[PDB]
């Protein structure tokens, strides 16, 4: 047994291919501040090749990739793929607490119909719907926090769904920059014996905001000078946020959008109740609900956004109070329409 | 430049 056994999740079979190797040199500078006698950073890692399942450990002040378990080229989000990673991982090494990084492609709630977090395209387009995700976790163990480094993850729908899986989730409700996290300091927060959500999150926004210029001048993949915003949710707060949630809902051009250049999917969820409240009571209420929930939060003043063509600029943060919602626009939609029956938060906040 |  371990203190804890942190699992990074690396599903990068798509364009983030060109990303992964590089967090890994920086997962493994991150070891230096780590003691490994008790500490296990366990990485899967899918680039399209030959999948493997590592440990790191160190000799002396070199890092070793231990190789746990190597698999044919899969699927990696996939739900029996993953639970079979998770299973391996979590058996190998067990400890009294567990964190997880799941790095990918994201787009929060949404459904994709498979021939959401995560893509794979080895064979054919593949993703995960956040109950698949649900699914796979199921057989991992209780989690003290998930960190999503991928898109769009901090969702109040997301998060909801997934309640009873961790503590406390950390992301971004909008863009993650390519680079993701800066795993050189993410990693010794991994394993924090305080407030490691809070740590990974501090760590991660820091070297975003320090690098951060306001027109994103000089932005590239090897530099990202566009900043980042970043939330911490307790999960164990989300049911008192749904109670207080009906309650106001018993008395959106003006709210902050997430992705203003694409399909505005995504509204800052304050920004939505503070315009719909018709009652002080009720939305000072909720208010405290919100700030027992949302515990951590944090944005440069503009992040780089992108449109549908790849292109992108920087955007206002104006208003960011750290989560996503979507706003029912009533429009018979497919995904209006999976929302209003496989999305718990929809009957949960009581949105009749 | 990509995003996630």
């Amino acid at each position: 047994y371990g203190s804890r056994t942190v699992l990074v999740y690396i599903a990068g079979d798509n364009s983030l291919s060109r990303f992964a190797s590089e967090d890994l040199n920086e997962m493994i500078e991150g070891m230096q501040s780590v003691d490994d006698n008790h500490n296990n950073l366990l990485v899967y890692m899918d680039k399209g090749s030959n999948p493997k399942l590592i440990r790191l450990r160190k000799d002396k002040d070199v890092v070793v990739q231990d190789v746990i378990a190597t698999y044919d080229a899969q699927n990696s989000v996939d739900v029996d793929v993953m639970k079979n990673v998770f299973t391996t991982a979590f058996s190998h090494y067990p400890a009294d607490s567990y964190g997880v990084v799941f790095w990918s492609h994201g787009d929060g709630w949404l459904p994709y119909n498979n021939p959401w977090w995560g893509q794979d395209t080895g064979n054919g387009d593949n993703r995960m719907n956040i109950p698949d995700l649900n699914e796979a976790l199921s057989v991992a163990p209780h989690f003290d926090f998930i960190l999503f480094d991928a898109c769009y993850m901090q969702s109040v729908e997301v998060v909801y769904q997934l309640r009873n899986r961790a503590d406390y989730f950390i992301g971004s409700p909008t863009e993650i920059p390519g680079p993701g996290a800066p795993y050189e300091v993410v990693v010794p927060a991994l394993f924090a014996v305080n407030s490691p959500a809070v740590s990974i999150a501090e760590n991660y926004y820091s070297v975003y905001a320090k690098k951060y210029n306001s027109t994103g001048a000089g932005i590239s993949n090897e530099n990202w000078t566009g900043g980042v915003s970043i939330s911490v949710i307790k999960s164990s707060e989300l049911s008192a946020l749904a109670a207080a949630t009906r309650d106001v809902l018993q008395t959106i051009s003006s709210i902050l959008c997430y992705d203003p250049l694409r399909e505005n999917n995504y509204h800052d969820l304050m920004g939505l109740m503070q315009s719909i409240q018709g009652n002080s009571q009720a939305f000072n209420h909720y208010k405290e609900m919100y700030k027992n929930a949302v515990i951590w939060k944090n944005t440069t003043d503009n992040n780089y956004c992108t449109y549908s063509s790849g292109y992108g600029k920087m955007v206002s943060m104006d208003g960011f109070e750290g989560v996503s919602t979507y706003i029912l626009r009533e429009n018979n939609s497919s995904q209006e329409k999976y929302y209003r029956q496989f999305v718990e938060w929809y009957s949960a906040a009581d949105w009749d | 430049v990509l995003t996630x």
